[PDB]
C-alpha cells in the first residue's frame, strides 16, 4: 500500500526448527540468554515474532 | 515551521470557490501524492480528499483537489457557512520517510 | 469508532506526559492509533506509529527516543509518552485509526484530542 | 485417521476379552495437524 505494508509477520526465535506443515499460535517471548525470564521482553529474550 | 507551506487564512463570499495552495519539493509532492484534511473549529479533523482524486462518499462534488509537480491546488468551490475550518495539505516523504503536513490555513465565511 | 482519548493535561515544563488512545466498537489488534501534534499556526504534526502486535513502532526522525508509544492488548489502548517539556511542545495530541489495510497506513479518523499547555 | 469395528451379541461376560480374529474398517481420516501427546476418555 502507499503506507507500505507491516502487517505480515514471520518469526525468527523459535526454540526448535518445526517439521513440515507446523503452524503455531502463541507468540511467547523466546529466551536467548542463560538466564530466564518472564512476564514481558526484556534482557536475554526478544519477541520470537 | 512545517515542511509544506498554506497560505495563513484565505476567505471568500457564500457560494465562491476559494483556492488552498501547498507548495514544496518533488521528494514529498512529486514523488508522493498530495491529500487535503479539514478541522472545524472545536472538532476532530475528517478527511477532505486522499490520492488527489477520490473523496469518502459523503464530500460533495465541490471539493477537488489537483497536484502539478511540486505544487498543489485544493479548490473547495461553493463555499457555504460550514466551510470555516483548518486545511491542511498532507504527504509522505522519502527525505524524512514519513507524514509531513503543511501549515494549515484559515478558511473564512463572509457576510 | 468511538475513538475514546484522555483529557487535557498542563503538568508544566519539566513534568511528564500522558496520553492514553482508548479503542471501542472495533478490533484494536488489527486498528492501531498513531499520533499528530497541531503546533498553533503550524498546521499538523506528524510524531509516530504504533503496531498493537508484536509492539514495533515508529517514532519522528525529528523526535528523540524520548517519546514512547505501546499498545496494549487486553485493554485495548494506545499509551504515549514525550520525555521532553518544552514551551514548543504546547500542542493538541490527536491518535487516528491509520485508514485500512490491517491499518497501519495513514490517518483517517482522529479523536477528541488532548491538548497540552508547557 | 480413525478406524472402526463392532461385534455385538459378545457372550464374554466375566471379565475378559474373546480369543477371536476380525479387522477395523477404515472409518474417518481428518488434517487436525497439532501436537498430540495425552488423551483421556469422556463418560456420559
Ligand atoms: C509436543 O508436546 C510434548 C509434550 O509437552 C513435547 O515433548 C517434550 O519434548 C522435549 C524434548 O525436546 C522434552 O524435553 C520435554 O520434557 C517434553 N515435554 C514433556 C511435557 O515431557 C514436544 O516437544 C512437543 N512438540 C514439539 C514439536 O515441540
Amino acid at each position: 500500500k502507499v503506507s507500505g505494508n507491516y502487517n505480515y509477520l514471520y518469526r525468527l526465535f523459535r526454540k526448535s526448527n518445526l517439521k513440515p506443515f507446523e503452524r503455531d499460535i502463541s507468540t511467547e517471548i523466546y529466551q536467548a540468554g542463560n538466564k530466564p525470564c518472564n512476564g514481558v521482553a526484556g534482557f536475554n529474550c526478544y519477541f520470537p515474532l | 515551521q512545517s515542511v509544506l507551506t498554506q497560505p495563513p487564512s484565505a476567505s471568500g463570499t457564500p457560494g465562491q470557490r476559494v483556492t488552498i495552495s501547498c507548495s514544496g519539493s518533488g521528494s514529498n509532492i512529486g514523488s508522493n501524492t498530495i491529500n487535503w484534511y479539514q478541522q472545524l473549529p472545536g472538532t476532530a479533523p475528517k478527511v477532505l480528499i486522499y490520492r488527489n482524486n477520490e473523496r469518502p462518499s459523503g464530500v460533495p462534488d465541490r471539493f477537488s483537489g489537483s497536484k502539478s509537480g511540486t505544487s498543489a491546488s485544493l479548490t473547495i468551490s461553493g463555499l457555504q457557512s460550514e466551510d470555516e475550518a483548518y486545511y491542511h495539505c498532507a504527504a509522505w516523504d522519502d527525505s524524512l520517510n514519513g507524514p509531513v503536513f503543511g501549515g494549515g490555513t484559515k478558511l473564512t465565511v463572509l457576510g | 469508532v468511538q475513538l475514546v482519548q484522555s483529557g487535557a493535561e498542563v503538568k508544566k515544563p519539566g513534568s511528564s506526559v500522558k496520553v492514553s488512545c482508548k479503542a471501542s466498537g472495533d478490533t484494536f489488534s488489527s486498528y492501531t492509533f498513531s499520533w499528530v501534534r497541531q503546533a498553533p499556526g503550524q498546521g499538523l504534526e506528524w510524531m509516530g506509529r504504533s503496531i498493537p502486535i508484536v509492539g514495533k513502532a515508529i517514532y519522528a526522525q525529528e523526535f528523540q527516543g524520548r517519546v514512547t508509544i505501546s499498545a496494549d492488548r487486553s485493554t485495548t489502548t494506545v499509551y504515549m509518552e514525550l520525555s521532553s517539556l518544552r514551551s514548543d511542545d504546547t500542542a493538541v495530541y490527536y491518535c487516528a485509526r491509520d485508514q485500512s489495510g490491517f491499518d497501519f497506513f495513514y490517518y483517517d479518523h482522529w479523536g477528541q484530542g488532548t491538548l497540552v499547555a508547557v | 485417521k480413525i478406524y472402526s469395528k463392532h461385534t455385538p451379541i459378545l457372550v464374554r461376560e466375566p471379565e475378559d476379552l474373546p480369543q477371536g480374529f476380525s479387522a477395523l474398517e477404515p472409518l474417518v481420516d481428518l488434517p487436525i495437524g497439532i501436537n498430540i501427546t495425552r488423551f483421556q476418555t469422556l463418560l456420559a
